[PDB]
C-alpha cells in the first residue's frame, strides 16, 4: 500500500498545473480517493472526491468548476487538473483512500502529499474548544469537539473520523465512526459522544503520540477542525 | 343498430377487447415479473404491450362506430387517437417480422447467435422498431383533418392530398414485406429442420409455422386489399359505399390478430406454460 | 348540395365570375351522374364547365369518403 | 472364521443398546408437553429478496451481528449479502465453481467455501489491500466437500462424501483430526454453541456426536429410515433435529440417547434439505423439496405455519444468532428474509 | 433520505450488480459438457483429443465457440447426491469401449462391464433431471473390439443375439441396443458415433451435434419444435 | 481378511464405549426442553411478533 504523487513545486497565478498520483499494492479500481489540501498553518481542508466507478465526483465550494479530477484505472494513477491558481493554494496536497461498505474503514490510509505554492455557509462546520494543551508522558488526556449538527443519521451511525498529524509524517486514521478503532492503532485510543459532543480518550499516552488531531465528518459533503496541538 | 356489417364489427370488437384483455396482461405480468429477463421475453414484452395498446384503445374505436361517425372530440384529438392506432398495430406487425427474423437467424446461424445474441441486443432492435413504428404512421397526423358538415363533425382525409402514396406505401412497408419475410423465414426453419443429418421424423415445427403465417395472413389481409379497392373506387356508386361498410369489419378482423397474438406466441412454451398456470393457481 | 353550397358560394367569387350560370350549372347534382368530361359535349363555357364539375365532384366525395372512414384507416 | 463372532458380539451389543433406550423411555415428549399451550397460526411476510444471484444457491450462512450473510450459487462466486439495506459487500469469483457450502466466520474474519472440488477455500475479507483472497487451499479430502463450519478463527471443522470428517488447522494446513467413524457420504454438519461437540449427519440413516477436543465417537443415533440431508443444534445444547428425504425431521436428545419425536405429515413425501431453530428453540423451520417451507412446532409436533414464497426448491434455511428474522435460499437464484 | 456513506454503498452494489450481468453473459455464451464413463472407458483419450483430484475442467475454443468440459471420474462416492448439480449442462457424453464385452470388472467374475455401462447409461437416460439434457454416445476402440471379434463371438455378453460375426452387425447391434435404454423416445435425442484415431473428427462430430442441440433448445423455448 | 477383521473389532471396540455411557430419563430430558423452551419464550422475535418500531426489517 503506496501513494506517491507529484507535480508540485513553484506555480504562476492563473496558470494550470496537473498533479499526478501513483497508487501500487493494493486494488486501485475499488477504492474512492479523495485531495486534501492542508495549510502551513491551519488545518486539513477538504478538496474533491472521486468514486470507484468514475461517477458520484464531488468538489468543494471554493473549487467548484475549476478544478477537474479524473482518474485511470489500468494505469492506477489519479490526476487532478487545477486551473486558474490564486494565492490561497498554497498548501500541501495529500492523496486519500477511501472504500465505503458496511464495517469498511473509510480514509484508511495518506499519501505524503506536493508541496504547491503560488507566488505572490450552508455547511457542517466543526469547533475546538482548545487549540495547544501540555502534556506529559504516562498520562491520560482527553480532547473534546464540538458539531453544528447532530451527526446521529437514522440508522444508528455517528459519523466522526479522527486524524493524527505527526510532525514530519502524513496524517494516520485513527477512530472511525467515533467508537471504532482503525487497523494498526493500539487499543488504549478510545473515543465517545452523543451527537454533538465528542471526546476522545488517550490512557498512558507514549511519546510516540505527540502531533496534531483533526476531527471529521461525514455526513454530507466533508470539513475538519482546526487541531489540537499536544508538546511535551 | 343500423346495419349488419356495423353488428359484424361490433361483435368481433367486443368479443376480441374481452378475450384480449385478460390474456394480454396475463402474459405482460407473468413475463414482466414472474419470469427472469431472456431475449424471448423481451419481445413477448413489447409485442404484448403493443397489444395492450391496441386492446385499450379498442374502445375508442367501438364508441366511434356505435355513434355511426358522430365525432364530438375536438380536432387534435383525432389526430392522435388515429396516429396511436396505426402506430400500435404497424408496431405489433414489426415486432412478429422481427421474431421470424430472430428464429431464423438462431437457427441459420447458431454459433454467432450463442455469442452475440444477448438482451441488450433485443432492447435495443425493439426500441428501433418503435422508431420505424412511429416514423412510418407520420402522414397520418399531418394530413388528418375535421370536416364539418354544417349539424356535425366527422374525422377524415381530404397540390392534393395524398392518400394514394400513403396506402401504398402502408402496403408495400406493412403487409408484402412481412409476409414474405415470416413465409421465407419460416420456410426455411421448416426445411432445415426436415433435411439434416439428425433430422427427427416430426411435424410439430410444420403444424405452428403454417398456423402462425396463416392467422396472420387471415387477418392483415382483407384491411390491405379494402384499402386499396376503396381508393381505386368512385364512393358515390353502390360498390364504393359496401366497401365503406366492410371496411369496419376488416378494422376489427385487423384487432382479432392484436387479440390472437399471446395465444399464438406466448402460451406455445412450456416454461412460460408453467410460470402462468402457477401464478393462476396462487392467485386461486 | 350542401354545406357544398356554402363551398358553391366560397367559389363564385375565389375565382373571377366568367359566367356564374356556366359554373353554377356544373355544379348540380347528378342524376345524369354519368360523369363531368362528358357532360361538356353536349352543352369558354366548356372549359370552365368541367373545371367546376370537377372541383365540386372530388368535393362531395371527400365527405362520402369523410362518412364512414374508420379510425385505424 | 471368527469374523462371524464379530459379527454377533456387534449385534448382542445392539440389542444391548435397543434395551437400555427401550428401557429407559419412560414416556414421551408428546404427553408432556399436551397441557401446555399451542403455538397459533404464524405468518411471515417476505421483508427482502436479494436477487443478484444468476444460478442456483445451495447453502447460505449468518453472521455474528446478524447483518451480513454469505450465498453461494453456481455462478461461481460467494456474495456477501447486508440484510437492512439490501446492499452488496463483497463478490469473491471462486476458482471452481462448483460450490455446495459456504460459512461466515464467528469473528467476521474469512468466508469458508467448498463443493466437488474437494476443498474448503478459506477467503479473507480484511485484507490490507481492499480486495478478498485466498488465504490458503485445503486439499486432504478425497470425496466432494459437504459442509464447512468454522470452529474457530483458526479451526475449521468440515465434512465430505469420502465417509470422513475432518478438523483442519487455518495456519498450518494440515488435518490435525480425522473422524472415520461413518460407513456412508456424510451430508450435513452441526456445531453445538459450546464448541466443545458437533453431530454429523449421514446417507448412512444415523447421526454421530462427536468431540472436538478428545477425537472419538460419544453416540449414535438410527433412527431415520433414508439419507439424513440436514443437521441441526438446539439452542440448549443437548438436543438436535435432523431431517431427511423419508419427509420427517426427528429431535434426538444427547443425555438420553433417544429419538423424542418425528415431525411428519401425510401429504409431505419430498426430501428435507435444510433444517434450523428458533432462538428459544420452540419453533423448527424446515425447508422441503417441494418449493415450501415447514414452520413446525418443536413441542407439539404440529405445524404453526408455512411460507411458500420460493419458486424453486429451497436447498438453504438459516435463524440468525438474535433470532430476529430467517434467511432461505432457493434453486432460483432468490434469497427471502422473513419474519 | 440516507448518509453519503450509505450512497456510496449502494453505488458499489451497483458496480457488483454490473459486474455479475457481465460475468453471466459470459458464462451463459459457452456450451457445458459432462462426461460419464463407466470404469475403464475412452475418457483419458477424449480428452486429450479435446485438449487439442475432484473435478478437472479444461476450456476449449473450437469453430469459435467455447466449451465447458467436466469430468466426474474421480468422484467415488452417491452420485444421486450431487447429479442435480449438473441439470443446466447441455451434453452428457457418455463414453462407452466396444472391447469391454469379454472383459469382466475386478470385483465380480460373472458380471461383465457393457452391461454395467449399459446399467449407467439406462441409469443417466431414466434420471429425473436429465429429462431435457441431451445425450451424445461415444463409442470407443473399433479397431481392439475388431480383432476381439475375429477372435471370440459376440454371444458371451448377448445370449438373445443371432447374427454373423461381422464388425458392421455387431456394431448396429450394440448401438440400437444402447438406444433402445431411451425410454423418453421424444424429449431426448442419442448422437452415437464411433471414436477414431484422428483428433479432428470426434471434435467435429461434437461441435455438431452440440450445435444441433442448441438450435433444438433455442426452438423449444421459443415453442416451434 | 485382515482389513475386515480390524475394520470388525474397531466396530465392537466403538460400539461397547458407546454401550458404556450413563443415561438419564426421558421424563427429565422432555422437561428441561420444555423449562428451555418456556424460559426464552418472550425473548424470541419469531415466536412473538415484534412491533415494527422495534423491527430492523420494518421497511
Ligand atoms: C376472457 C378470459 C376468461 C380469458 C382468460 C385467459 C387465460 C386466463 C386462460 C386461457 C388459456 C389458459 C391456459 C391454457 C393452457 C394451459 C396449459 C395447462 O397445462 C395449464 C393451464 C394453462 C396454462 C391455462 C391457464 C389459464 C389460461 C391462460
Ligand atoms: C373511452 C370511450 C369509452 C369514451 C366514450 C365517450 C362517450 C361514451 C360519450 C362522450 C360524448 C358523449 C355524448 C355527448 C353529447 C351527447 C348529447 C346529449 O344530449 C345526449 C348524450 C350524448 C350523445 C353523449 C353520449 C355519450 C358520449 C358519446
Ligand atoms: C429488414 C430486414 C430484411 C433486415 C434483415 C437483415 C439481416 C438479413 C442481416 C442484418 C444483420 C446480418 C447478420 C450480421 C452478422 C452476421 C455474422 C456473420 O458471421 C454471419 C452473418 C450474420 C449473422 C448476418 C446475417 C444477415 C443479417 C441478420
Ligand atoms: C400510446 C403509444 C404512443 C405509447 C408508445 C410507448 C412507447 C413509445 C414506449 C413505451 C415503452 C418504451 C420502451 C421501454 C423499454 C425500452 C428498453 C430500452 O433499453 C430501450 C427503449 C425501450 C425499447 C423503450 C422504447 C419506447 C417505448 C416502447
Ligand atoms: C425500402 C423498400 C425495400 C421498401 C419501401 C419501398 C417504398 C419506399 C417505395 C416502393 C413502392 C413506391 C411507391 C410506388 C408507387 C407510388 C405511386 C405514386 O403515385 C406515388 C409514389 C408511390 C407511392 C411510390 C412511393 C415509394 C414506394 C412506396
Ligand atoms: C418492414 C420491415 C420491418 C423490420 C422491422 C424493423 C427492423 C429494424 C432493424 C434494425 C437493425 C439495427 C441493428 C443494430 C445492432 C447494434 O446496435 O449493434
Ligand atoms: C426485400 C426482401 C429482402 C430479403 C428479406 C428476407 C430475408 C430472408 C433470409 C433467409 C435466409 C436463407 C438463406 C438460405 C441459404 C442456403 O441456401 O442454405
Amino acid at each position: 500500500v503506496q501513494l506517491v504523487e507529484s507535480g508540485g513545486g513553484l506555480v504562476q497565478p492563473g496558470g494550470s498545473r496537473k498533479l499526478s498520483c501513483s497508487a501500487s499494492g493494493f486494488a486501485f479500481s475499488s477504492f474512492g480517493m479523495h485531495w486534501v489540501r492542508q495549510a502551513p498553518e491551519k488545518g486539513l481542508e477538504w478538496v474533491a472526491y472521486i468514486s470507484s466507478g468514475s461517477g458520484t465526483i464531488y468538489y468543494a465550494d471554493t473549487v467548484k468548476g475549476r478544478f477537474t479530477i479524473s482518474r485511470d484505472d489500468p494505469k492506477n494513477t489519479l490526476f487532478l487538473q487545477m486551473t486558474s491558481l490564486r494565492s490561497e493554494d498554497t498548501a500541501m496536497y495529500y492523496c486519500v483512500r477511501s472504500i465505503y461498505y458496511y464495517g469498511s474503514s473509510p480514509f484508511d490510509f495518506w499519501g505524503q502529499g506536493t508541496t504547491l505554492t503560488v507566488s505572490a455557509s450552508a455547511d457542517i462546520v466543526m469547533t475546538q474548544a482548545t487549540s495547544s494543551v501540555p502534556v506529559t508522558p504516562g498520562e491520560s488526556v482527553s480532547i473534546s469537539c464540538r458539531s453544528s449538527k447532530s451527526l446521529l443519521h437514522s440508522n444508528g451511525n455517528t459519523y466522526l473520523y479522527w486524524f493524527l498529524q505527526r510532525p514530519g509524517q502524513s496524517p494516520q486514521l485513527l477512530i472511525y465512526r467515533m467508537s471504532n478503532l482503525a487497523s494498526g492503532v493500539p487499543d488504549r485510543f478510545s473515543g465517545s459522544g452523543s451527537g454533538t459532543a465528542f471526546t476522545l480518550t488517550i490512557s498512558r499516552l507514549e511519546a510516540e503520540d505527540v502531533g496534531v488531531y483533526y476531527c471529521m465528518q461525514h455526513l454530507e459533503y466533508l470539513t475538519f477542525g482546526a487541531g489540537t496541538k499536544l508538546e511535551l | 343498430w343500423n346495419e349488419p356489417p356495423v353488428i359484424l364489427s361490433m361483435v368481433i370488437l367486443s368479443l376480441t377487447f374481452l378475450l384480449g384483455l385478460p390474456g394480454n396482461g396475463l402474459v405482460l405480468w407473468v413475463a414482466g415479473l414472474k419470469m427472469q429477463r431472456t431475449v424471448n421475453t423481451i419481445w413477448f414484452l413489447h409485442l404484448t404491450l403493443a397489444d395492450l395498446l391496441c386492446c385499450l384503445s379498442l374502445p375508442f374505436s367501438l364508441a366511434h362506430l356505435a355513434l355511426q361517425g358522430q365525432w364530438p372530440y375536438g380536432r387534435f384529438l383525432c389526430k392522435l387517437i388515429p396516429s396511436i392506432i396505426v402506430l400500435n398495430m404497424f408496431a405489433s406487425v414489426f415486432l412478429l417480422t422481427a421474431i421470424s427474423l430472430d428464429r431464423c437467424l438462431v437457427v441459420f446461424k447458431p454459433i454467432w447467435c450463442q455469442n452475440h445474441r444477448n438482451v441488450g441486443m433485443a432492447c435495443s432492435i425493439c426500441g428501433c422498431i418503435w422508431v420505424v413504428a412511429f416514423v412510418m404512421c407520420i402522414p397520418v397526423f399531418v394530413y388528418r383533418e375535421i370536416f364539418t358538415t354544417d349539424n356535425h363533425n366527422r374525422c377524415g382525409y381530404k397540390v392534393p392530398t395524398p392518400l394514394v402514396a400513403i396506402t401504398i406505401t402502408r402496403l408495400v412497408v406493412g403487409f408484402l414485406l412481412p409476409s414474405v419475410i415470416m413465409i421465407a423465414c419460416y420456410s426455411f426453419i421448416v426445411f432445415r429442420m426436415q433435411r439434416g443429418r439428425f433430422a427427427k421424423s416430426q411435424s410439430k415445427t410444420f403444424r405452428v409455422a403454417v398456423v402462425v403465417v396463416a392467422v396472420f395472413l387471415v387477418c392483415w389481409t382483407p384491411y390491405h386489399i379494402f384499402g386499396v379497392l376503396s381508393l381505386l373506387t368512385d364512393p358515390e356508386t353502390p360498390l364504393g359505399k359496401t366497401l365503406m361498410s366492410w371496411d369496419h369489419v376488416c378494422i376489427a378482423l385487423a384487432s382479432a390478430n392484436s387479440c390472437f397474438n399471446p395465444f399464438l406466441y406466448a402460451l406455445l412454451g412450456k416454461d412460460f406454460r408453467k410460470k402462468a398456470r402457477q401464478s393462476i393457481q396462487g392467485i386461486l | 348540395s350542401v354545406q357544398l353550397t356554402e363551398k358553391r358560394m366560397d367559389k363564385v367569387g375565389k375565382y373571377p365570375k366568367e359566367l356564374r350560370k356556366c359554373c353554377e350549372d356544373g355544379m348540380r347534382e347528378n342524376p345524369m351522374r354519368f360523369s363531368c368530361q362528358r357532360r361538356t359535349r353536349f352543352i369558354a363555357c366548356k372549359k370552365v364547365f368541367l373545371d367546376c364539375c370537377n372541383y365540386i365532384t372530388e368535393l362531395r366525395r371527400q365527405h362520402a369518403r369523410a362518412s364512414h372512414l374508420g379510425l385505424a384507416r | 472364521s471368527e469374523l462371524d463372532q464379530l459379527r454377533q458380539e456387534a449385534e448382542q451389543l445392539k440389542n444391548q443398546i435397543r434395551d437400555a433406550r427401550k428401557a429407559c423411555a419412560d414416556a414421551t415428549l408428546s404427553q408432556i408437553t399436551n397441557n401446555i399451550d399451542p403455538v397459533g397460526r404464524i405468518q411471515m411476510r417476505t421483508r427482502r429478496t436479494l436477487r443478484g444471484h444468476l444460478a442456483k444457491i445451495y447453502a447460505m450462512h449468518w453472521g455474528t451481528d446478524s447483518r451480513l450473510l454469505v450465498s453461494a450459487s453456481q455462478d461461481g462466486k460467494l456474495i456477501i449479502w447486508d440484510s437492512y439495506t439490501t446492499n452488496k459487500v463483497h463478490a469473491i469469483p471462486l476458482r471452481s465453481s462448483w460450490v455446495m457450502t459456504c460459512a461466515y466466520a464467528p469473528s467476521g474474519n474469512y468466508v469458508a467455501c467448498g463443493g466437488l472440488d474437494n476443498i474448503c477455500s478459506i477467503y479473507n475479507l480484511k485484507t490490507r489491500e481492499g480486495n478478498v483472497r485466498v488465504s490458503r487451499e485445503l486439499a486432504g479430502h478425497t470425496g466432494y466437500l459437504s459442509c464447512c463450519r468454522f470452529l474457530d478463527d483458526n479451526q475449521i471443522v468440515t465434512s465430505s462424501g469420502d465417509t470422513t470428517c475432518a478438523l483442519w488447522d487455518i495456519e498450518t494446513g494440515q488435518q490435525t483430526t480425522t473422524f472415520t467413524g461413518h460407513t456412508g457420504d456424510v451430508m450435513s454438519l452441526s456445531l453445538a454453541p459450546d464448541t466443545r461437540l458437533f453431530v454429523s449427519g449421514a446417507c448412512d440413516a444415523s447421526a454421530k456426536l462427536w468431540d472436538v477436543r478428545e477425537g472419538m465417537c460419544r453416540q449414535t443415533f438410527t433412527g431415520h429410515e433414508s439419507d439424513i440431508n440436514a443437521i441441526c443444534f438446539f439452542p440448549n445444547g443437548n438436543a438436535f433435529a435432523t431431517g431427511s428425504d423419508d419427509a420427517t425431521c426427528r429431535l434426538f436428545d444427547l443425555r438420553a440417547d433417544q429419538e423424542l419425536m418425528t415431525y411428519s405429515h401425510d401429504n409431505i413425501i419430498c426430501g428435507i434439505t435444510s433444517v434450523s431453530f428458533s432462538k428459544s428453540g420452540r419453533l423448527l423451520l424446515a425447508g422441503y423439496d417441494d418449493f415450501n417451507c415447514n414452520v413446525w412446532d418443536a413441542l407439539k409436533a404440529d405445524r404453526a405455519g408455512v411460507l411458500a414464497g420460493h419458486d424453486n426448491r429451497v436447498s438453504c434455511l438459516g435463524v440468525t444468532d438474535d433470532g430476529m428474522a430467517v434467511a432461505t435460499g432457493s434453486w432460483d437464484s432468490f434469497l427471502k428474509i422473513w419474519n | 433520505t440516507l448518509s453519503a456513506e450509505d450512497k456510496a454503498a449502494v453505488e458499489r452494489s451497483k458496480m457488483i450488480d454490473r459486474n455479475l450481468r457481465e460475468d453471466g453473459e459470459k458464462a451463459a455464451r459457452e456450451v457445458k459438457l459432462l462426461l460419464l464413463g463407466a470404469g475403464e472407458s475412452g475418457k483419458s483419450t477424449i480428452v486429450k483429443q479435446m485438449k487439442i483430484t475432484g473435478i478437472v475442467e479444461t476450456h476449449f475454443t473450437f469453430k469459435d465457440l467455447h466449451f465447458k468440459m467436466f469430468d466426474v471420474g474421480a468422484q467415488r462416492s452417491e452420485r444421486k447426491k450431487w447429479i442435480h448439480c449438473f441439470e443446466g449442462v447441455t451434453a452428457i457424453i457418455f463414453c462407452v469401449a466396444l472391447s469391454d464385452y469379454d472383459l469382466v470388472l475386478a470385483e465380480d467374475e460373472e458380471m461383465n462391464r457393457m452391461h454395467e455401462s449399459m446399467k449407467l447409461f439406462d441409469s443417466i437416460c431414466n434420471n429425473k433431471w436429465f429429462t431435457d439434457t441431451s445425450i451424445i454416445l461415444f463409442l470407443n476402440k473399433k479397431d481392439l473390439f475388431e480383432e476381439k471379434i475375429k477372435k471370440s463371438p459376440l454371444t458371451i455378453c448377448y445370449p438373445e443375439y443371432a447374427g454373423s460375426n461381422t464388425y458392421e452387425e455387431a456394431a448396429a447391434y450394440i448401438q440400437c441396443q444402447f438406444e433402445d435404454l431411451n425410454k423418453r423416445k421424444d424429449t431426448k435425442e442419442i448422437y452415437t458415433h464411433f471414436t477414431c484415431s484422428t483428433d479432428t473428427k470426434n471434435v467435429q462430430f461434437v461441435f455438431d451435434a452440440v450445435t444441433d442441440v442448441i438450435i433444438k433448445n433455442n426452438l423449444k423455448d421459443c415453442g416451434l419444435f | 481378511n485382515t482389513a475386515s477383521i480390524a475394520q470388525a473389532r474397531k466396530l465392537v471396540e466403538q460400539l461397547k464405549m458407546e454401550a458404556n455411557i450413563d443415561r438419564i430419563k426421558v421424563s427429565k430430558a422432555a422437561a428441561d426442553l420444555m423449562a428451555y423452551c418456556e424460559a426464552h419464550a418472550k425473548e424470541d422475535p419469531l415466536l412473538t411478533p415484534v412491533p415494527a418500531s422495534e423491527n430492523p426489517f420494518r421497511e
